[PDB]
């Protein structure tokens, strides 16, 4: 996947 | 403003710079980072991803069709994710959205999922037309059981107009069509209602048009 | 770039039907494909991601399959909230690209349109531009052909159409065809007719009037 962040 | 709600001018003159902001927030942990995107929607071209960036970084990704006209920025001080589209033309008239994309790594028991959310869009029209209130013309009946009557809301700019019948009292059987841009650069639509013909004697029929950009209200009684 | 072709562009179905939209990428997008639902006034809402993963909160009536080049979205127990447009979104590479979209519409019994024509009032003629309005009310299906004949000559190119969304209670459509001329060609001609063809009509229905 491109252009996607991460939340924790 | 709700999350990812877009704000900015709804009308931009050609050759000028469209500038929009988007309501963004920080994550709940200091490790959280999102991918923020500008997307736009037109009737013919459908959906078009304009560009985006990580909240982490200063780097930007673009659409090759737009890249040298797009400036994507962030201002955490104002919780703003911004788009600047220069050299604007009528082809740039669209509804503009913001999206936020992030994979979910909350836990060893909840992971791999994702958030991909869009906020409410904003219609931006590109034209040199001046703000003008609409002209409202009654569409009067020319058989049995039902007759149709209506109102033609012509030669106004910009969008939108709200149309009610009998001050909002009449809503059943009302069809207000999407506005259409006419060659003169002004919008035009019709609002029609079918009523029992027996009621033509009994019932008064008034269309009320509200155009907030020109601060105009028009009330037009529709008679035979 | 990578483009997604969706099929069909439009789809009409009944309550309980199992319906399928197909999307293909111009190249392998291994699994990086999402399905969104858009109601007419709202922003697109995520349904499926990684081509088969149901997003939390979305009903299991929505399912996704496919890989590589070919992908499908299936809506199984079609419900009234499913009337909307459905898009595929490729996130395999920049730029992100979307399919053209697929409308899901509700089947109902065929309804022929009720045709009315509204001639311009005194005021419109003196405004420099006249609009003659032809209304097609409460018909199904959405496909309809409206022609304009002025003194027996086709002038449909000077008209344009505007259609409502599907009504939530009768599942019909309404269409307006507005013929806009200047006051000078409008006063140059006498008979104004709009001719409607629709599958609920055995023969075309023409509504006409004489200027003045």
């Amino acid at each position: 996947a491109v252009g996607i962040g991460a939340v924790f | 403003q709700v999350q990812l709600q877009v704000s900015g001018p709804g009308v931009v003159r050609p050759s000028e710079t469209l500038s929009l902001t988007c309501e963004v927030s920080s994550g709940s942990t200091s490790r959280d980072f999102f991918y923020w995107s500008w997307v736009r929607q037109t009737p013919g071209k459908g959906l078009e991803w304009i560009g985006g960036m990580y909240s982490n970084s200063e780097e930007t990704n673009h659409n090759p069709s737009l890249k040298s006209r797009v400036i994507i920025s962030k201002d955490t001080s104002k919780n703003e994710f911004s788009l600047r589209l220069t050299s604007v033309t009528a082809a740039d008239t669209a509804v503009y959205f913001c999206s936020s994309r992030a994979k979910i790594y909350y836990s060893a028991s909840y992971s791999g999922g994702r958030i991909d959310v869009w906020g409410p869009g904003l219609l931006v029209t590109v034209s040199s037309a001046s703000t003008k209130g609409p002209s409202v013309f009654p569409l009067a009946p020319s058989s049995e059981s039902t007759a149709a009557l209506g109102c033609l809301v012509k030669d106004y700019f910009p969008e939108p107009v709200t149309v009610s019948w009998n001050s909002g009292s009449l809503t059943s059987g009302v069809h207000t069509f999407p506005a259409v841009l006419q060659s003169s650069g002004l919008y035009s639509l019709s609002s029609v209602v079918t009523v029992p013909s027996s009621s033509l004697g009994t019932q008064t029929y008034v269309c009320n048009v509200n155009h907030k950009p020109s601060n105009t209200k028009v009330d037009k009684r529709v008679e035979i | 770039d990578i483009q997604m072709t969706q099929s069909p562009s439009s789809l009409s179905a009944s309550i309980g039907d199992r319906v399928t939209v197909t999307c293909r990428a111009s190249q392998g997008i291994d699994k990086d494909l999402s399905w969104f639902q858009q109601k007419p006034g709202k922003a697109p809402t995520l349904l499926i991601y990684t081509a088969s993963t149901l997003q939390t909160g979305v009903s299991s009536r929505f399912s996704g399959s496919g890989s590589g080049t070919d992908f499908s979205l299936t809506i199984n127990n079609l419900q009234p909230e499913d009337v909307a447009t459905y898009f595929c979104q490729q996130d395999f590479s920049f730029p992100l690209t979307f399919g053209g979209g697929t409308k899901v519409d509700f089947k109902r019994t065929v309804a022929a349109p009720s045709v009315f024509i509204f001639p311009p009032s005194e005021d419109q003629v003196k405004s420099g531009t006249v609009s003659v309005v032809c209304l097609l009310n409460n018909f199904y299906p959405r496909e309809a052909s409206v022609k304009w004949k002025v003194d027996g000559a086709l002038k449909t190119g000077n008209s344009q159409e505007s259609v409502t969304e599907q009504d939530s209670k009768d599942n019909t459509y309404s269409l307006s065809s507005t013929l806009t001329l200047s006051s000078t060609e409008y006063q140059s001609h006498k008979v104004y007719a709009c001719e409607v063809t629709h599958q609920g009509l055995s023969s075309p229905v023409t509504k006409s009037f004489n200027r003045g």
